[PDB]
């Protein structure tokens, strides 16, 4: 697993901290290490679960950022009927009575039974590397320093969209504004 | 060497001044109860409406 | 030469690594004063009763036997409902168990006097552990989820008893103070 | 009096002696039985203890 | 002679054949395969990991007895007070008088 | 020979000058007369006592939380000693402190130092150089909290004006 | 009266379970002539 950039970036001498040394699971092979790594959470945690939390966390908030933002552009015709104008969080609390939210839970929870599954066959050496759940049928992936590159803008992408959702859902809970309305003032 | 065979053997102990017993440990406080209660009921009791 | 869950504290001389729970934490020192193997069964044990006991508390509280005296979500106040008859022939079930487990040896002079490993009563229909690494990762497993169900059950059961609401429905209501 | 309860067992708490003690008794008689040499034999009464 | 007997009595007998059956499926084929192992996600140089798989330690210390009498200890003659006794070396009984 | 914090005494026996922030200065002497180590265990969990609580009292004049009603910092212990909360401190101290007992067990056969419960969370001082400026860093701040403490609660009783209040209106 | 009935219970619940698993516990054997 080749790493683009390495050099540049996520790659031995590209260290983020320059005072500090990282820690010694964060070697040069993982995916967007910047040797960044203060409180020491890779020492204790092995790094296979730490990078699926990572993936599932940045999958999960990309999704729930262009949500957010689509949520405001437009929505599917009756979800005005059933639900009232209703933005992030009161939108949640909305559709649980609705329904809708406890298929969302029985689905994604199916799905994450058999998550929890690869993640516990990868850290008894199944070969499987974090979030890889074999899902690529556009075959974009399959040229490999294509594939290289993308794994650090998953990576990336995910992290800021980790801090995009918390910014959304912050700015609504002070303004009671979605990111349209809320960019808008 | 189990405690409940040293307890039998202290209970059927030939070595007791009184032996006791599988049957006296019925026996003694049974005995005790309707000893003191007939002492203090002797000594000190209302009239009874027989 | 210091305990690794006490760092202030040096090792309990008794606590090792062939355990499979130890992690150097036994402050008081009570391995010291008593049969290691009897505690260890003591502990596995109990934790094997509030592993179902915290589950029960659980689905107790969801579904129940229609039958009449069956149905009471708070557990705590459950108990009574059913009749004593019924906790009694299933106490005296778990006695049946407990002697047939056990084989007859059930005092701490007797116990382990056949040789069985504390904490084993031959129980083991699936998830075999005959794979020593398996059996490793299992017993820590088991004797994390027996100290953490402990402190379960007792939560759930002391908090029950404060706030007349069984586990879910007391926090989702968490009418506090 | 006279109502017909199972040994006098008016209220429930009784039960929890009335079972118990005789359990931690049969649980101290176990240590001495499980002791013992529980083969048959042919005798009038076992000489073995 | 009642439906819902009938059909306790099914479940019952269910009941009694799941141990001969599914205990004989455990025997033939079981967890013996060389691949079934827990997995966690700390790392295993460091969880307090058991050692030896199942381990009985040979014990011939003190009485149950005297265990519950060494806990009982612990109200009767707790260690506290006694860190506050003399200093054990020698109290300094060659204190010279200057100091 | 002669102590440096007080001249005209001579320097405590005990007192070699190994421990962080050891002057020489036992006027009464009671090192002489009781083990160096528990003293010096009794002053470190003392004056982390007196350090917690010179910062909570300040803490709670600027900020009271808002689930609890306002009171000042002394006018609080009366509160909670029904509330409940005060029993739910006082409780987990004891908790902590039965294993400060057997900790105090291990100093006692010199199997732990004084004050010492390996407590770095976060590797502050794990530098050797370090951890001998933290010692006497964490002595001397102690020392002074142990002062600031007493100051703070004994100027309430006699003007009712929490520190912040009082040192803004004499 | 509740207090004293299951006080009452208790003592000779313990007293009878005494007897019986003392007399079950090979009493025929404790006598001079064994062995
Ligand atoms: C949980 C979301 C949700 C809810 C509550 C509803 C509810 C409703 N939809 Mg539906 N709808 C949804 C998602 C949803 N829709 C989705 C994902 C699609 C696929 C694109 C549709 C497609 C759809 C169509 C095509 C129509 C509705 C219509 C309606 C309303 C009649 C009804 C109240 C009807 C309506 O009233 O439209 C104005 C209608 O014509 N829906
Ligand atoms: C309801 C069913 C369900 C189930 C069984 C699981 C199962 C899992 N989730 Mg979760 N998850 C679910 C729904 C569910 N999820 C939903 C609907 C979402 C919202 C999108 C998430 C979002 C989510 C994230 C973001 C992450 C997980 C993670 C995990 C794993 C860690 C479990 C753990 O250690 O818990 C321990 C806690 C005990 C109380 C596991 C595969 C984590 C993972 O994969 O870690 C490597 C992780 O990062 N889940
Ligand atoms: C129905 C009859 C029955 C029988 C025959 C036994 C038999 C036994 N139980 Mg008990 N047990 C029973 C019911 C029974 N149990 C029930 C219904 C439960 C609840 C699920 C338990 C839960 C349980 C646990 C968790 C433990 C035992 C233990 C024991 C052993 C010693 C108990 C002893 O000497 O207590 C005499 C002493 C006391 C009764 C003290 C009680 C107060 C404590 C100190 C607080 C023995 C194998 C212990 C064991 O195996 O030791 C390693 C043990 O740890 N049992
Ligand atoms: C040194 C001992 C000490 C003692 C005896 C108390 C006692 C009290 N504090 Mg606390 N407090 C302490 C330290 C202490 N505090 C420290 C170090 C801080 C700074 C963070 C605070 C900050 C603080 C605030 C902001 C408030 C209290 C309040 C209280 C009351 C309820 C407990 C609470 O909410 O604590 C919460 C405090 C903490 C979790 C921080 C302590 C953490 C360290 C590790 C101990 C009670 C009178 C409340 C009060 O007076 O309500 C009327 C209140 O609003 N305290
Ligand atoms: C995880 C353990 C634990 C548990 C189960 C509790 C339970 C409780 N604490 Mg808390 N508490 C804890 C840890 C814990 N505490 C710790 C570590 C401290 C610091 C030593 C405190 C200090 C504390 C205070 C100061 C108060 C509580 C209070 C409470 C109550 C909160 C419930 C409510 O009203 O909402 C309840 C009795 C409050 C209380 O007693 O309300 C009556 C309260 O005022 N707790
Ligand atoms: C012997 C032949 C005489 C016949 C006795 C009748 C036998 C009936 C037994 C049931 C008694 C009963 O239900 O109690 C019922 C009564 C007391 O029950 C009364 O019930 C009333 C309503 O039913 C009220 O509740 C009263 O409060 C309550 O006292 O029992 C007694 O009188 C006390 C029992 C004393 C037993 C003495 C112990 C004997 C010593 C050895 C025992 C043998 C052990 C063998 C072990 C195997
Ligand atoms: C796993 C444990 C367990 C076992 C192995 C077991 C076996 C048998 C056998 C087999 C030989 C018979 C024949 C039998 C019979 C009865 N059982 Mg029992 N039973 C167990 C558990 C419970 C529970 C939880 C309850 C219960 C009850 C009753 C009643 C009610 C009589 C009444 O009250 O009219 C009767 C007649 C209920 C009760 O007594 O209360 C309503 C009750 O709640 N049982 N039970
Ligand atoms: C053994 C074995 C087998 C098996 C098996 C089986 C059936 C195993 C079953 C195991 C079970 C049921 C385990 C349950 C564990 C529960 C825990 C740790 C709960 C913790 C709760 C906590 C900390 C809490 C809390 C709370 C409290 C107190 C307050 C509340 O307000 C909130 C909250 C609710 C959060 C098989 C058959 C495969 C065969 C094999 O050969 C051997
Ligand atoms: C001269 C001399 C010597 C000496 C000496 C000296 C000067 C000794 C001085 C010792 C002193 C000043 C000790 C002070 C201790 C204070 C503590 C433990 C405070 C705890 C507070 C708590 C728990 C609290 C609280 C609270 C807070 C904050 C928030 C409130 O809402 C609630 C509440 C009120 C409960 C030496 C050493 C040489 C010996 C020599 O021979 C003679
Ligand atoms: C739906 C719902 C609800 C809800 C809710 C939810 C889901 C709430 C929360 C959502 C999320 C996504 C929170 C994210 C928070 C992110 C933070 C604070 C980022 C910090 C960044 C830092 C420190 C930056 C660090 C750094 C960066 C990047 C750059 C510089 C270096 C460094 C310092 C390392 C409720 C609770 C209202 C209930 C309701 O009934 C239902
Ligand atoms: C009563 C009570 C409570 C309470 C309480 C509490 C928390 C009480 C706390 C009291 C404290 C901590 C008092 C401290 C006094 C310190 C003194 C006198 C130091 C003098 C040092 C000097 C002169 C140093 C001298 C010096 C020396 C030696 C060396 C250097 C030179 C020099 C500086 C000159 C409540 C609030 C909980 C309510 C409850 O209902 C009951
Ligand atoms: C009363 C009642 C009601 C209804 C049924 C019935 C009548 C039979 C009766 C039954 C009562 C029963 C079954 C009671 C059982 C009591 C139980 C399960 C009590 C449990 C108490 C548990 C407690 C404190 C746990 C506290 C643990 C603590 C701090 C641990 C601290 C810690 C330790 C030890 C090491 C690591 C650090 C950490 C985590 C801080």
């Amino acid at each position: 697993l080749p790493l683009y950039g390495e050099g540049k970036l996520q790659g031995p001498g590209t260290q983020a901290i320059p005072g500090s040394e990282p820690p010694p699971a964060l070697d040069g092979t993982w995916v967007g290490d910047v040797g960044f790594d203060p409180l020491g959470f890779s020492r204790v945690i092995d790094m296979r679960w730490l990078r699926e939390a990572e993936l599932k966390h940045g999958r999960v908030c990309m999704l729930a950022a262009t949500g957010m933002i689509v949520q405001d552009i437009a929505l599917f015709p009756g979800v005005t009927k059933t639900f009232g104008p209703a933005k992030i969080t009161a939108l949640h609390d909305v559709a649980v009575k609705q329904g809708s939210m406890q298929q969302l839970l029985v689905w994604l929870g199916f799905l994450e039974i058999f998550g929890f599954v690869a993640i516990v066959q990868m850290l008894q050496g199944s070969g499987r590397q974090p979030g890889d759940f074999g899902f690529d049928p556009l075959n974009c992936g399959a040229n490999t320093d294509t594939l290289a590159r993308r794994q650090l803008v998953e990576l990336k992408n995910g992290r800021l969209a980790m801090i995009a959702t918390g910014g959304m859902i912050h700015h609504f809970f002070l303004t009671g504004k979605g990111p349209i309305e809320f960019i808008t003032t | 060497a189990s405690a409940w065979e040293r307890f039998c053997s202290w209970i059927t102990s030939t070595d007791n001044r009184l032996y006791i017993g599988w049957f006296g440990v019925l026996m003694i406080p049974t005995l005790l109860t309707a000893t003191t209660v007939y002492i203090i009921a002797f000594v000190a009791a209302p009239p009874v409406d027989i | 030469d210091r305990s690794y869950a006490m760092p202030f504290l040096s090792r309990p001389p008794a606590l090792d690594g062939s355990m499979a729970g130890d992690v150097g934490f036994d402050p008081l020192g009570f391995s010291n004063y008593f049969d290691l193997k009897w505690l260890r069964e003591a502990e596995l044990k109990h934790g094997r009763v509030c592993m179902l006991g915290c589950l029960g508390f659980l689905v107790q509280e969801q579904a129940n036997l229609p039958l009449p005296g069956f149905d009471n979500k708070l557990a705590t106040e459950a108990f009574f409902s059913v009749p004593a008859g019924g906790l009694w022939q299933i106490f005296f079930s778990l006695g049946a168990i407990e002697i047939i487990t056990n084989k007859g040896k059930l005092t701490p002079g007797s116990m382990f006097t056949g040789g069985r490993a504390p904490g084993d009563l031959d129980f083991d229909p699936l998830n075999l552990s005959v794979d020593e690494t398996a059996l490793r990762r299992f017993e820590l497993a088991e004797l994390k989820h027996a100290r953490l169900a402990m402190i379960g059950l007792g939560g759930m059961l002391h908090q029950m008893l404060l706030t007349k609401q069984a586990p879910i429905e007391q926090l989702t209501n968490f009418k506090s103070l | 009096e006279g109502t017909g309860e199972a040994l006098g067992i008016d209220d429930t708490r009784l039960i929890v002696p009335v079972i118990l003690i005789p359990v931690i008794t049969f649980i101290l008689y176990a240590g001495f039985a499980s002791e013992q040499d529980n083969e048959d034999f042919f005798d009038t009464y076992d000489q073995r203890r | 002679t009642a439906p819902i007997v009938h059909f306790g009595s099914v479940i019952s007998l269910w009941l009694l054949f799941a141990l001969p059956v599914w205990s004989a499926a455990y025997k033939a084929a079981g967890a013996d395969t060389a691949e079934w192992v827990g997995v966690s996600q700390v790392t295993e140089d460091a969880p307090g990991i058991g050692l030896y798989g199942k381990y009985a330690p040979e014990y011939d210390g003190p009485t149950f007895r005297e265990g519950l009498e060494y806990v009982l200890s612990f109200a009767w003659k707790p260690p506290i007070l006694i860190a506050w006794k003399p200093r054990a070396d020698l109290d300094r009984a060659m204190m010279d008088p200057a100091r | 020979d002669f102590s440096a914090a007080v001249p005209f005494l001579k320097r405590p026996s005990n007192l070699d000058g190994t421990l962080a922030g050891d002057v020489g200065f036992d006027p009464l002497g009671f090192s002489d007369v009781f083990d160096l180590r528990v003293l010096r265990e009794a002053e470190l969990k003392h004056g982390r006592f007196a350090m917690l609580a010179v910062l909570g009292f300040l803490v709670q004049e600027v900020y009271t939380f808002p689930f609890f009603p306002k009171m000042a910092p002394v006018d609080a212990h009366d509160y909670f000693v029904t509330q409940g909360g005060g029993s739910q401190i006082i409780f987990w101290i004891s908790f902590v402190e039965i294993f400060g007992v057997v900790a105090l067990f291990e100093l006692i056969q010199g199997k732990r130092d004084a004050g010492d419960f390996a407590f770095d969370p976060l590797g502050l001082g794990k530098d050797e150089a370090t951890l001998a400026r933290y010692k006497v860093a964490e002595i001397k701040h102690a020392r002074l909290a142990m002062i600031a403490i007493g100051g703070f609660i004994h100027q309430f009783w006699v003007t009712k004006q929490t520190v912040l209040e009082q040192l803004g209106n004499f | 009266m509740f207090t004293l009935k299951i006080v009452v219970y208790t003592t000779v619940t313990f007293f009878v379970s005494l007897f019986t698993f003392g007399f079950l516990s090979n009493d025929a054997s404790r006598n001079p002539n064994r062995k």
